[PDB]
RNA sequence: GCCCCUAACCCGGCCAUAGGCGCCGGUGCUACACCCGGUCUCAUCAGAACCCGGAAGUUAAGGCCGGCGCCGCGCUCGGGAGUACUGGGCUCCGCGAGGGCCCGGGAAACCGGCGUGCUGGGAGGGGGC
RNA sequence: CCCCUGAAAAGAUAUCGGGGGUGCCCAAAGCUCGGCUCAGGCGGGUCAGAAAUCCGCCGUAGAGUGUAAGGGCAAAAGCCG
């Protein structure tokens, strides 16, 4: 997997429409609401943590979900999945490219260089802009400490800056 | 009705009135039409010049007309269908109205049938409306012998059911046998009042 | 590829209707008589796409230059080349602008 | 070029009523069952009723000769005899194409599955050749004659 | 006790109840000189002339083809209906299900054979038939829904209902209801 | 013969402010219907329909008019919002993708409010010439 | 050669750019007239069943329209005669 830095930046149209892409790679994020989901039980918490992104770009789809296990076991086993709600607010729809010379990849990868370099899928990853919310935390104002620790976690495993906006309800 | 994606047709058409498919035909002609319809009671027929912004009725009249004339049958009975065509036909002539084509509407073109009666009246007077030379009803039931010789047949067999199947014929002082007489007496009142007007 | 020139190639928004004029479009345009010297705008109906001008010729305006049997023969301008469009009424309206 | 035919189809020359053995019959009571049909056709059928084969007797004596087929070294069910796969031709089907199809398959017999996809009867080579008996044209055996 | 005289008259004399119509049905599979002897049952049993009704699909496990005639249907009107209506009624023996009518004033019932007819023998050339019955109720006004100008639907007070129509069976028809 | 006014009817234009669900009414001399029959023209399995002949009944329904609620819909109305976006200039910021400033244009969803056919020609009816 | 996209709301527009198709087929799948309404769902109905024929209600086209894609089409451009 090549580095982050070759798909950060939003270079082309959106690549979603997955009935004209042949073999669109499947999103593998297991879970994307995590801890308490349920209407009735979200009502005890209180207050609204949600880290932001600070530059429009690519997010992958490995970078979405080693960002939300560490957020998400910290939050596990810190504040216990019934006193908060945490929730991965983007979807990575995008599917990205990638121009090599492989094995049974179609007979046009067989030609070197860059003759035929439309690529062929090579994951998922998420457009965002600036402003737009990735992380969505709801919980009590007594663990506040820890959420943004949970969040700060989680930033460090992203490619484009972010930063912790915390209001409530 | 249900959603913004649901189309409302048009207004005569979901009300059950105007065949647009037809009358794009009819469109097409771009010489007057004439529009023969039937009720219940009476029978319409009119001389109809489509404008974009709504059709101009040239000469539109219905069966009543003919009790200027003294008409003492049904007001929609196939005789009654002629007589109203001789004068939807004179006053279009006057009108300056030489040509038209028969716009039924809804109704079926089966031959004998009294939207060609009314066809046969303007014919008659002096409209040249193209037609096909097989539907025109004959004369015999143009001047209502149809009609007498029903109540004839049915005086000598059922005198009860004369009372009522031709109550409203006797009450006007016509029973219904006369009216292939009284058929000719009113078309010539109808002839000559229109032929006279003519010559001034 | 280079572009395929088909008489309809690229006609999906130009022929596309929305919901609420689907169907049968009316039929006032049919009861405009137009006469030599007039002008009148191509708008091209997608129902009646058999008898239509061509896409090049949307939203122009002609001059009426006489009828032929029940088409209106309208002498138009494509930059600076004098065309001879020959559509029926269902493509065309009046022009109120002059 | 052989041109005259009988006209007849398939359903004229067919056997209805198959003798039947179901599927978990051994030999032993295969050749009891061909000894009291006189047929030279059986139909296998399951505990459910359905038919999955027809056993022949050639294939069960070809298959007798195979397996028991040991002398010098001196010292199972009906289903594992059944054929699944036949010649089929449906109910329409004509005298020459089901004897074409008969040979080509290299069969005894001819399995005809009605539209539905279901057999209704087999025609073997003895009712074509009866079928001969009651159409069949003029011809010398000599050339005929193997 | 003819059809003009069924009438279930209601306190409005457009009100009446009576019966718009009666249709048997025949549904046999394909069989051609089958479907002659069926058209020749229903032709013989109703006194009038039966139609082909043709198969609106094909289905190859009923080995059905769309276009082809496998079924005989009537459709019986004043007097020849209701005369059939008791012969028929004879046959299902004075009983016809409360379930059996629906919610717009049909009601629909299947004879199994017709030997249970009145005026019917058993016939070897033509063996035994069994036929759906369905009769319809209607009240004055039904046919603003069927002109071909000016066609409407018929108002929710003017349409025959599952009630008014069992009501006309027992007292009109004297149809035992359980 | 003519000008004027005017329901339900006929022929239209635009084709939901016109549609859909439910509720409460008005309309019946004429007109519109339901309606009554099948000799004739005409038609089908069936006079149901279409076609023909008619007038006992009925405003029960259709039609037309009035009112209310809901959905749908419409608006050159208020907020959203001079927002998003955008034509032109820039030795203006940023590592960079990008952003900013000045001149000129300027939404959409959504929320609230309002509206729920308008109208052309003829027939019939009234008035006058 | 043809359709959509690229293509930047007139026109035009390339790449070994993306998704696809063409070298036919049909005496009816061509012409016209008339009648009907499709997918699907529901209620009732002997065989009969998820599905056959029959009676009714709903049903914006969720069907069909030879064949790619896009467009058009409901008293029709679909189905039946
Ligand atoms: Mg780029
Ligand atoms: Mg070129
Ligand atoms: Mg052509
Ligand atoms: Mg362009
Ligand atoms: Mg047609």
């Amino acid at each position: 997997a090549r580095p982050a830095r070759c798909y950060r930046r939003i270079k082309g149209p959106p690549y979603t429409r997955e009935e004209y892409i042949h073999g669109a790679p499947m999103i593998q994020i297991p879970k994307f609401d995590m801890g308490t989901t349920s209407a009735a039980a979200r009502a005890a918490f209180t207050m609204v943590a949600k880290l932001v992104a600070e530059e429009r770009g690519q997010i992958r789809m490995q970078a979405l979900e080693a960002a939300r296990q560490i957020s998400s076991k910290y939050l596990t086993k810190y504040v216990g999945d019934a006193n908060y709600y945490l929730r991965l607010n983007v979807v990575p729809h995008h599917v990205l490219r990638e121009n090599r010379m492989l094995a049974m990849a179609g007979a046009d990868r067989l030609q070197e260089g860059m003759r035929l370099a439309f690529g062929s899928p090579a994951g998922r990853a998420a457009r965002v802009e600036p402003g737009q919310v990735i992380f969505y935390v709801e919980f009590k104002p007594e663990h506040l400490a820890h959420v943004k620790e949970a969040l700060r976690r989680a930033a460090s495993k992203l490619p484009i800056p972010t930063r912790i906006v915390v209001e409530p309800k | 009705a249900r959603g913004a994606r649901y189309k409302v047709p048009f207004r005569r058409r979901r009300e059950g009135v105007t065949n647009y498919r037809k009358r794009r035909k009819l469109l097409l002609s771009r010489k007057p039409r004439l529009v023969v319809r039937k009720t219940n009671k009476h029978l319409i027929a009119q001389i109809v010049i489509a404008r974009p912004h709504g059709d101009e009725t040239v000469v539109g009249l219905d069966t009543r007309v003919l009790s200027k004339f003294g008409w003492k049958g049904d007001e929609n009975n196939t005789s009654a269908a002629y007589l109203l065509g001789l004068i939807v036909g004179y006053k279009a002539r006057a009108k300056g109205i030489k040509e038209a084509i028969l716009d039924i509407g809804l109704h079926r073109p089966t031959p004998g049938a009294r939207v060609f009666a009314v066809m046969k009246g303007v014919i008659d007077a002096g409209v040249e409306v193209p037609h096909g030379e097989e539907v025109v009803p004959s004369e015999e039931r143009i001047r209502g012998e149809h009609v007498a010789e029903y109540a004839k047949r049915l005086k000598e067999e059922a005198p009860e059911a004369y009372k009522a199947r031709f109550s409203r014929y006797l009450q006007r002082g016509l029973p219904p046998e006369e009216l292939p007489s009284h058929f000719e007496e009113v078309k010539k009142k109808i002839v000559e009042y229109y032929e006279q007007k003519l010559a001034k | 590829v280079k572009r395929t020139h088909g008489y309809r190639y690229k006609s999906r928004k130009l022929l596309s209707k929305a919901p609420r004029e689907r169907g049968m479009s009316g039929l006032s345009r049919l009861l405009y008589e137009y006469k030599p010297g007039d002008k009148v705008v191509i708008d091209i109906d997608p129902t009646f796409i058999s008898t239509a001008p061509h896409r090049r010729y949307q939203g122009k305006v002609g001059v009426v230059i006489g009828t032929r049997g029940r088409a209106y023969v309208i002498e138009t301008y494509i930059g600076d080349k004098k065309k001879i469009i020959i559509t029926t009424p269902e493509h065309l309206r009046p022009h109120l602008g002059g | 070029p052989v041109k005259h035919v009988t006209g007849l189809r398939a359903r004229d020359v067919m056997l209805s009523d198959v003798p039947m053995v179901n599927v978990r019959d051994p030999l032993s009571s295969i050749r009891k069952a061909f000894l009291r049909s006189k047929s030279g056709i059986l139909a296998v059928v399951d505990d459910s009723g359905k038919v999955v084969g027809f056993i022949t007797r050639r294939d069960f004596m070809s298959y007798i000769a195979e397996k028991s087929l040991g002398y010098w070294r001196r010292q199972g069910t009906a289903g594992d005899l059944a054929k699944s796969e036949y010649p089929t031709v449906s109910e329409s089907a004509t005298l020459e194409e089901v004897a074409y199809k008969m040979l080509a398959a290299g069969t005894d017999y001819v399995v005809v599955i009605d539209s539905a996809g279901q057999p209704i009867g087999v025609v073997t080579k003895d009712e074509l050749v009866k079928a001969y008996k009651e159409r069949g044209r003029s011809v010398k055996v000599g050339e005929l004659m193997t | 006790m003819k059809w003009k005289e069924l009438v279930l008259v209601k306190d409005h004399p457009m009100k009446r109840v009576y019966i718009e119509k009666v249709v048997v049905n025949i549904g046999v599979g394909t069989g051609g000189e089958r479907l002659e002897k069926a058209a020749n049952l229903l032709r013989e049993l109703t006194g009038a002339e039966p139609s082909l009704r043709r198969a609106k699909r094909s289905i190859k496990d009923f080995g059905i083809r769309k276009g082809e005639p496998i079924g005989v249907a009537v459709t019986l009107r004043r007097d020849k209906a209701v005369e059939f209506l008791m012969r028929a009624l004879q046959a299902v023996g004075n009983r016809i299900k409360r379930s059996s009518f629906d919610e717009r004033g049909n009601v629909c019932f299947g004879i199994k054979e017709h030997i249970m007819l009145p005026g019917v023998k058993y016939d070897p050339a033509v063996g035994i038939w069994g036929m759906d019955v369905c009769v319809r109720l209607a009240k004055p006004g039904l046919r603003v829904q069927l002109r071909r100008r000016r066609r409407s639907k018929v108002g929710k007070g003017q349409l025959v209902t599952r009630e008014e129509a069992v009501e006309f069976f027992q007292k009109v028809l004297g149809v035992q209801v359980d």
